[PDB]
């Protein structure tokens, strides 16, 4: 019920083997977020799906569709 | 095709503006900022700094002005320390907003005057064109971004040679579909027939690493042939 | 250089440590301390929005085949090592080699170990994905074609690139050599950096050393 | 720093993802591409031209 960072102290919620996003930054990469029946729940941040990429010295990749998008920028 | 997903596209920008109030933290934060910075210096009035009291016109109401100078000089030099250590909030954050005001003014003049080059200074992908929006305090872009979808594996060759003399491509690479050889640009699959239009001779093929035996077209020989 | 080290102080006990007869009199100038604290505050999460925009700017987080067979270029500097301990690249571990109350330190939001991972990931996404892995979804292209492609953005065709490919590959094998060397002797290469932290220390030092003056 | 970050920031975006035709922006001569590498509190490049 009590967990130790490299940051701190930390009481009230559960270590998890797990990994997410970061939804709350508490230090040295242990990110604390509320999910299930339902409490807090602290873990090393994730960092996007590990992804190898199929390279070859004979091996290319080449679009066939495309989209467009619209992203929104604020200043 | 690409009227629809632009259609589409702008439709999920209202969605994502009309439900969740995240997406304008930047605006609503500097004004959030300006309001505690406005606050702590209104609420400092209240404080005594020392003096028996706060308000200057009780403490002139109960004292006669000779030891006077004494209370109020201790509210001076305490209310006058406040101001300045506002003032320098005010300047220090001034800067910054300038900061944002000319990469704004920048990011309009390159991002939609124009059509810039700079990745990911006009949004994830390639750009297209932009489009600004008014917004309290503050501008908001809307970036067009052309971005590659459905991708397929080929298998590739950095040059051909067919009469030992090798062929480049102009614009695009080789690829094959396993049986054929085809040349096609190099964002969008459109197999061209390997000709004579699409390369040009340099050196000859024992010199470059990886080509590979083939035949490149002529548009000439048939209409000769005729 | 990206971030400071995101410092803080706890006003009371620096101001009046350990005596309510102190706080008392400092209860009257109102809310400094509730200012300053959120001011340093102010301070410490931006120092990590700093970080997260220069290197959090890839997806997925890539990494490279295990071949190596990149037209006969050597990025054994650059790349991660695995033997290694720690998960970092071989030029990395000279520039940490390099570079050497009241008041509390809160560790930066990411670490070494993680921060080393993205550019393992960007150096995977360039060396492999050409440069479409920030456009989109990455897309595998021989490292050869790459630099071939790369020619054309600079006027020059392709033809000079494979006609010269062993020859650039030593020179620009080699050029990797020298910056080894060129760290290893010239420790003070990286001035600004150095000059960071030694400018913090230098105030924070200024700091405490007032509390001896009357 | 901030300014840093962000000038870094750019670099990172136009100078590593892509490849820039702003001259002497990145690193003297013709820019190739260019390696990020970390460091302390900072980044370091490998421009390469």
């Amino acid at each position: 019920n009590v967990f130790q960072t490299r940051a701190g102290c930390l009481i009230g919620a559960e270590h998890v083997n797990n990994s997410y996003e970061c939804d709350i930054p508490i230090g040295a990469g242990i990110c604390a977020s509320y999910q299930t029946s339902q409490s807090i729940i602290a873990y090393t941040m994730s960092l996007g799906a590990e992804n190898s990429v199929a390279y070859s010295n004979n091996s290319i990749a080449i679009p066939t569709n495309f989209t467009i998008s619209v992203t929104t920028e604020i200043l | 095709l690409i009227a629809n997903q632009f259609n589409s596209a702008i439709g999920k920008i209202q969605d994502s503006l009309s439900s969740t109030a995240s997406a304008l933290g930047k605006l609503q934060d500097v004004v959030n900022q300006n309001a505690q910075a406005l606050n702590t210096l209104v609420k400092q009035l209240s404080s005594n700094f020392g003096a028996i009291s706060s308000v200057l016109n009780d403490i002139l109401s109960r004292l006669d002005p000779p030891e006077a100078e004494v209370q109020i000089d201790r509210l001076i030099t305490g209310r006058l320390q406040s101001l300045q250590t506002y003032v320098t909030q005010q300047l220090i954050r001034a800067a910054e907003i300038r900061a944002s005001a000319n990469l704004a003014a920048t990011k309009m003049s390159e991002c939609v005057l124009g059509q810039s080059k700079r990745v990911d200074f006009c949004g994830k992908g390639y750009h297209l064109m932009s489009f600004p929006q008014s917004a309290p305090h503050g501008v908001v872009f809307l970036h067009v971004t052309y971005v590659p979808a459905q991708e397929k594996n080929f298998t590739t060759a950095p040059a051909i040679c067919h009469d030992g003399k090798a062929h480049f491509p102009r614009e695009g690479v080789f690829v094959s579909n396993g049986t054929h050889w085809f040349v096609t640009q190099r964002n969008f699959y459109e197999p061209q027939i390997i000709t004579t239009d699409n390369t040009f001779v340099s050196g000859n093929c024992d010199v470059v690493i990886g080509i590979v035996n083939n035949t490149v077209y002529d548009p000439l020989q048939p209409e000769l042939d005729s | 250089p990206v971030s400071m080290t995101k410092t803080s102080v706890d006003c009371t006990m620096y101001i009046c440590g350990d005596s309510t007869e102190c706080s008392n009199l400092l209860l009257q100038y109102g809310s400094f301390c509730t200012q300053l604290n959120r001011a340093l505050t102010g301070i410490a999460v931006e120092q990590d929005k700093n970080t997260q925009e220069v290197f959090a700017q890839v997806k997925q987080i890539y990494k490279t085949p295990p071949i190596k067979d990149f037209g006969g270029f050597n990025f054994s500097q650059i790349l991660p090592d695995p033997s290694k301990p720690s998960k970092r690249s071989f030029i990395e571990d000279l520039l940490f080699n390099k570079v050497t109350n009241g008041l509390t330190v809160l560790p930066p939001l990411l670490t070494d170990e993680m921060i080393a991972q993205y550019t393992s990931a960007l150096l995977a996404g360039t060396i492999t994905s050409g440069w479409t892995f920030g456009a989109g979804a990455a897309l595998q292209i021989p490292f050869a074609m790459q630099m071939a492609y790369r020619f054309n953005g600079i006027g020059v065709t392709q033809n000079v690139l494979y006609e010269n490919q062993k020859l650039i590959a030593n020179q620009f094998n080699s050029a990797i050599g020298k910056i080894q060397d060129s760290l290893s002797s010239t420790a003070s290469a990286l001035g600004k950096l150095q000059d960071v932290v030694n400018q913090n220390a230098q105030a924070l030092n200024t700091l405490v050393k007032q509390l001896s003056s009357n």
